[PDB]
């Protein structure tokens, strides 16, 4: 991303929001408007896809919200528009327009470093409104996060150090979502979030045991039944685990504690986690997403929206609700919990959370 | 129909 102005008289256009008076505006237009002398539009819809699983449109994703950076930035350091207000546009349906409104505010918080109370404010109450977020899955939607659970959630994964587009590395990013390079996204500094592999090795199991073995991955944490043999992490020294339950259900709460334990425990000794389940996306998104509640007291709605703005359609389904009651469950556990010092067979040797009771015994 | 989405 190319340095540009950080971020005059009011310009006025009829279905466009201003959110930098005479510089940066929000337009929603069917046909292609023309470039005046005072204003230059723009927009990405020709060019940054969202690759929806079903019903799922949005929102964007960093490598997106990085193009489009890279795109803004070089129409904003354009000499031709030094007296220009720039109007970034979507087509008009409500879907493309919480896409591209979503965007421009994560634009904003990641690398203009406002903050979500100023980059709400021009979207709020606008008619008509923006189509909230739907999960990924092929079931009747029944639970939405909106632009302002995704905003808090980004907001709040960059404030405590999780997202840093300064490093950001996209190409690295878009090869390794790929299918035919493993399906992965480093979700944080600490989780990796994958599909499970698959053997009869194949170019996307090698690619994943390249880059874990190359990027500090200590344990795999497998979430459904067996397709791949677990030697191969085994053979370059990468602990390996189970902890499966069936597809598209939820995880009874002990299978969370051990996971969080477990997660602490490797953490703790400076590695990372891959977890995967058959898409990793729902049941990955049950466990990482209720260890970054625990962690970082993100409410469910955020949890939800940073995961999928990292990897989309994670948390599928009725899990979007299970995580959304269990958010004081994860919270509580960090008063209630403490890390074990006995190992424990449950997770490989791993210590798991117990309560206060049994942490005094010890 | 209620299981995680494929990725393609």
């Amino acid at each position: 991303i190319p340095t540009t102005e950080n971020l005059r008289r009011s310009v006025y256009l009829d279905n466009t929001i201003e959110f930098l008076r005479g510089r940066v505006y929000l337009g929603a237009y069917d046909y292609t408007p023309e470039d005046t002398d005072e204003l230059v539009f723009f927009t990405v819809e020709d060019a940054i896809f969202y690759n929806s699983f079903h019903l799922d449109f949005g929102p964007m994703n960093i490598g997106h919200l990085y193009r489009f950076a890279v795109i803004f930035h070089e129409i904003l350091n354009d000499p031709e528009n030094a007296n220009k207000a720039v109007v970034f546009y979507s087509s008009a349906s409500t879907r493309q327009r919480a896409n591209a409104a979503c965007m421009l505010c994560c634009y904003m918080i990641l690398v203009q470093a406002w903050t979500p109370h100023q980059v709400l404010q021009p979207l709020a109450q606008v008619d008509p409104p923006f189509m909230p977020f739907r999960d990924a899955g092929y079931s009747n939607a029944d639970f939405e996060i909106t632009i302002q659970d995704v905003v808090y959630g980004v907001w709040r994964a960059k404030e405590k150090g999780l997202i840093d587009l300064h490093s950001f590395n996209l190409e690295s990013y878009e090869k390794y979502e790929h299918v035919e390079f493993g399906d992965f996204n480093v979700l944080t500094p600490d989780f990796i979030a994958f599909a499970s592999p698959q053997e009869d090795l194949n170019q996307p199991f090698k690619s994943v045991l390249n880059f874990f073995a190359n990027n500090n991955v200590q344990l795999v944490v497998r979430l459904n039944s067996h397709l791949y043999n677990k030697k191969h992490f085994e053979d370059i020294g990468i602990q390996h685990l189970d902890l499966i339950f069936e597809d598209g259900t939820c995880p009874d709460l002990s299978i969370v504690k051990n996971f969080v334990g477990a997660a602490e425990t490797i953490i703790k000794r400076g590695g990372k986690i891959a977890v995967h389940s058959k898409a990793g996306l729902g049941r990955t998104g049950c466990l990482i997403g209720a260890h970054l509640i625990y962690t970082y007291g993100f409410t469910a709605n955020e949890c939800i929206g940073f995961l999928r703005f990292i990897r989309p359609g994670m948390v599928v389904g009725p899990q979007q609700h299970w995580l959304y009651l269990h958010q004081n469950d994860f919270r509580e556990w960090k008063y209630t919990t403490r890390i074990s010092l006995k190992p424990s067979e449950a997770i490989g040797g791993l210590y798991p959370l117990i309560s206060l009771e049994e942490y005094r015994l010890q | 129909e209620l299981g995680s989405p494929l990725k393609k």
